[PDB]
């Protein structure tokens, strides 16, 4: 099974260099290369360039001059180099796989991305807050519980609910920005109000640009 | 560089609508353009490529045709799972350029949201702020109004607002209203409500607590 997996810094400070590797399985380097494509926050998709699979590279020609696509077929990863970052290079990286010849230069599986933020400032870890349940967030047989996860910067952060086990009904919202400057967002969950005092919900939350992990215990309020 | 020009950037449908996205290319591309179905928070995925072949496990619902310049995708049967961000690729000539993507919104009929409140958690309190969050759940359209009332007061400058896409199923938005104050403003009143206005609410609906009394 074909996989591509993107690795990054998270906070790259400008005028620094960008430094990525994609880590791929499941098919033959000697038949394969990888693009690398960004996508800018909002925005569409530009390619950068692509490595083949003899060694052969091709540059977007607008950024060739800052960029350095290579191959360590021991490891099964490629890497990108970006140097001079500035705040226009934040953006999600993706690499996609790469066939074809000298006519077509086709991409068919893409990772998962990686998010690059160019700042001056420094990480920050977020503080995780319960959304209690109570009969104020209940509905009949339904109850909404959740975790506001607050003050962190850069994106992203990662929410799952009791290590992976709870996925139905959750809605992780998009991050707002406070005028701090830092990045809050919520995760919400429906589980039935009857489950309240028998199952307990664990919001686990992952800022890697920190290195931050929390597992908090969301407990129902009484009112 | 070849310009792709996706037309239209948005789009709306209803379930079971055919739905059709064109892309111009400024040069002759051959049959060289891949169509990218991209859903929030994901990677984009393989739809078609050369054109018009289907990429294994793709739904027979999805088509493409086209030659030279001008190039259509086809969705015959618009399903709720298919809200996404649609792109065409060029992959004849360097540099691989993409169109500026087609965003596929889902009309689907009004669902009234359900609303939930939470008071601030006492952790938070210790450090000296006091969010507060509503809650609107699995509603459509996404319009909806959502205001603070403190001690029968309306508040503006202290809440933000955070919406979902729509969801891959049902289409339906959910909706967050956080009010944050310090915890010395937050001790000066006692009933913290949140009022909400929508299309499927044949009245406001408020949700309420009293500070300290959970
Ligand atoms: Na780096
Ligand atoms: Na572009
Ligand atoms: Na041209
Ligand atoms: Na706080
Ligand atoms: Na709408
Ligand atoms: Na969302
Ligand atoms: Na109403």
């Amino acid at each position: 099974q074909v996989q591509l997996q993107e690795s990054g810094p998270g906070l790259v400070k400008p005028s620094e260099t960008l430094s990525l590797t994609c880590t791929v399985s499941g098919f033959s380097l000697t038949s394969y290369g990888v693009h690398w494509i960004r996508q800018p926050p909002g925005k569409g998709l530009e390619w950068i360039g692509v490595i083949w699979a003899g060694g052969s590279i091709n540059y977007n020609s607008a950024l060739m001059s800052r960029v350095t696509i290579s191959v360590d077929t021991s490891k099964n990863q490629f890497s990108l180099k970006l140097s001079s970052v500035t705040a226009a290079d934040t953006a999600v990286y993706y690499c996609a796989r790469a066939y074809g010849d000298y006519v077509h230069y086709a991409m068919d599986y893409w990772g998962q991305g990686t998010l690059v933020t160019v700042s001056s400032a420094s990480t920050k870890g977020p503080s995780v807050f319960p959304l209690a349940p109570s009969s104020k967030s209940t509905s009949g047989g339904t109850a909404a519980l959740g975790c506001l996860v607050k003050d962190y910067f850069p994106e992203p952060v990662t929410v799952s609910w009791n290590s992976g086990a709870l996925t139905s009904g959750v809605h992780t919202f998009p991050a707002v920005l406070q005028s701090s400057g830092l990045y809050s967002l919520s995760s919400v969950v429906t589980v039935p109000s009857s489950s309240l005092g028998t199952q307990t919900y664990i919001c686990n939350v992952n800022h890697k640009p920190s290195n931050t992990k929390v597992d908090k215990k969301v407990e129902p309020k009484s009112c | 560089d070849i310009q792709m020009t996706q037309s239209p950037s948005s789009l709306s449908a209803s379930v079971g609508d055919r739905v059709t996205i064109t892309c111009r290319a400024s040069q002759e591309i051959s049959g060289y353009l891949t169509w990218l179905q991209q859903k929030p928070g994901k990677a984009p995925k393989l739809l078609i490529y050369a054109a018009s072949t289907l990429d294994s496990g793709v739904p027979s619902r999805f088509s493409g045709s086209g030659s030279g310049t001008d190039f259509t995708l086809t969705i015959s049967s618009l399903q709720p799972e298919d809200f996404a961000t649609y792109y065409c690729l060029q992959y004849t000539n360097y540099p691989l350029t993409f169109g500026q993507g087609t965003k596929l919104e889902i009309k689907r009929t009004v669902a009234a949201p359900s609303v939930f409140i939470f008071p601030p958690s006492d952790e938070q309190l210790k450090s000296g702020t006091a969010s507060v969050v509503c809650l609107l759940n699995n509603f459509y359209p996404r319009e909806a109004k959502v205001q603070w009332k403190v001690d029968n007061a309306l508040q503006s400058g202290n809440s933000q607002e955070s919406v979902t896409e729509q969801d891959s199923k049902d289409s339906t938005y959910s909706l967050s209203s956080t009010l944050t104050l310090s915890k010395a403003d937050y001790e000066k009143h006692k009933v913290y409500a949140c009022e909400v206005t929508h299309q499927g609410l044949s009245s406001p609906v408020t949700k309420s607590f009293n500070r300290g009394e959970c």
